[PDB]
């Protein structure tokens, strides 16, 4: 509203919000590679990234209660959401991003489908490459 | 555990077929000139309800699709390019490379030159007398 | 093959038995699969019923980590 795009100049930020493909680690908002965990090398600052429940087999009881996939983090039972999802509060739910909610994502029509989109045009137009 | 949009959407997620057993709730019309599909109740258009790539989660759009003559060449209201991409004759030659090869732009003639009737700016423009 | 020629095996033929079978061609009772005894004498009875390594280790087929 104020013009030179100052009145929303203290306005609050969203979390550091890892990609799903990685991992974030507490108190600091860095990010390392899900790679990285379980595997005995400090990658977060103070030592966070590491614990001996590197080994203890949360998996397998019931898939760590996660839909697609579960890694034995540092904090236990930890998931892991696909490309083109997202992790929702709840430790454990993965959901599909609807990439349609963006204004313009695609030029006409957005159609969300899990973990992907796919995008048609009016009969005048078509789509390209 | 599998995320609460799944529950409804037409195709069990849950390997015990309990997705769908009691939510139903097939209440609403897709607009016409477009399709429903028969499980899930959603709406795509219709030039998706049968082509080579399946969309919606049922899958009953390419369910019920025929050979379609897939040895068949393109429409030759289009134009085809080095990378076997077919593309409309109108974008053969315009400032767009319509394929990634640039099949399409490479043949044509190169210049924006004004008609001597006219007179030239240096940035693309022609200009009555 | 207790011999290196296989003349034990050669001659004989062998009885038959279908509850349950091991991987040498032996067969054992149903119970037997699974109650950590070695019934068939090439242990494939117990070989498949549980996992053996822990996460750090990986699993192989021969029933070793
Ligand atoms: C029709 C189709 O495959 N659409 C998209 C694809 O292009 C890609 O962006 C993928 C990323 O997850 O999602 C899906
Ligand atoms: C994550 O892994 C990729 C591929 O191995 C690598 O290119 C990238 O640098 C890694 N990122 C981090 C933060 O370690
Ligand atoms: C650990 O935390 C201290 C503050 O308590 C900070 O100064 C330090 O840089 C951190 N360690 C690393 C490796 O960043
Ligand atoms: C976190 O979960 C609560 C319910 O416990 C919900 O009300 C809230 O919207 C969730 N947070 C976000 C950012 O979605
Ligand atoms: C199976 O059980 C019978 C008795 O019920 C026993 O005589 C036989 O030896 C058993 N088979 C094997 C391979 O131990
Ligand atoms: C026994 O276990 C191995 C390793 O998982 C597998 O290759 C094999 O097919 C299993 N055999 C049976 C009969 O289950
Ligand atoms: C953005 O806001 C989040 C809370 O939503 C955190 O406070 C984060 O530290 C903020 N980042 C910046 C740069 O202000
Ligand atoms: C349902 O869709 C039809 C066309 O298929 C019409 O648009 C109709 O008006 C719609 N009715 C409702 C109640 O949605
Ligand atoms: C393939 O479709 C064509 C029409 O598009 C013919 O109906 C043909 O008989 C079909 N053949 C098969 C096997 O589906
Ligand atoms: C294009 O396809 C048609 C059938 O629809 C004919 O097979 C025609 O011979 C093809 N043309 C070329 C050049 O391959
Ligand atoms: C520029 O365009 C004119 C017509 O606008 C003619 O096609 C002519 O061939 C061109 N001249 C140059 C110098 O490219
Ligand atoms: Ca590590
Ligand atoms: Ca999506
Ligand atoms: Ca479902
Ligand atoms: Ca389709
Ligand atoms: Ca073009
Ligand atoms: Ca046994």
């Amino acid at each position: 509203d104020c013009r030179d795009m100052s009145d929303e100049k203290d306005c609050p930020t969203q979390p550091f919000h890892c990609p799903s493909s990685q991992w974030q680690c507490p108190g600091y908002s860095i990010c390392v590679n899900l790679s990285a965990l379980c595997d005995g090398v400090f990658d977060c600052p103070n030592g966070t990234d590491e614990s001996p429940l590197c080994n203890q087999d949360s998996c397998l009881h019931f898939n760590g209660g996660c839909t697609h996939r579960c890694i034995q983090g540092p904090f236990g039972a930890t998931c892991v959401c696909p490309i083109g999802y997202q992790l929702a509060n709840d430790t454990k739910t993965c959901e599909d991003v609807n990439e349609c909610d963006i204004p313009g994502f695609c030029s006409q029509h957005c159609v969300n489908m899990r973990g992907s989109f796919r995008c048609a045009c009016d009969p005048e137009y078509t789509l390209e490459s | 555990c599998v995320p609460s949009i799944f529950r409804c959407d037409g195709v069990d997620d849950c390997h015990d077929n309990s997705d769908e057993h009691q939510c139903g709730a097939l209440n609403n019309t897709c607009s016409s000139s477009a399709f429903t599909c028969v499980h899930g109740g959603q709406c795509i258009p219709g030039q998706w309800r049968c082509d080579k790539q399946n969309d919606c989660l049922d899958g009953s759009d390419e369910q019920n699709c025929p050979t379609r003559s897939p040895s068949s060449t393109c429409p030759p209201t289009s134009f085809t390019c080095d990378n076997h991409m077919c593309i409309p004759k109108e974008w053969v030659c315009d400032t767009d490379n319509d394929c990634s090869d640039g099949s399409d732009e490479k043949n044509c003639q190169a210049s924006g030159t004004c008609h001597p009737t006219q007179f030239r700016c240096p940035d693309h423009r022609c200009i009555s007398p | 093959s207790d011999c290196p020629d296989g003349s034990d095996e050669r001659n004989c033929y062998y009885p038959t038995c279908d509850q349950l079978t091991c991987a040498n061609g032996a067969c054992y009772n149903t119970s037997q699969k699974c109650d950590h005894k070695v019934d068939c004498r090439d242990s494939s009875d117990e070989a498949n019923c549980t996992t053996l390594c822990s996460q750090k280790e990986f699993q192989c087929g021969s029933g070793e980590c």
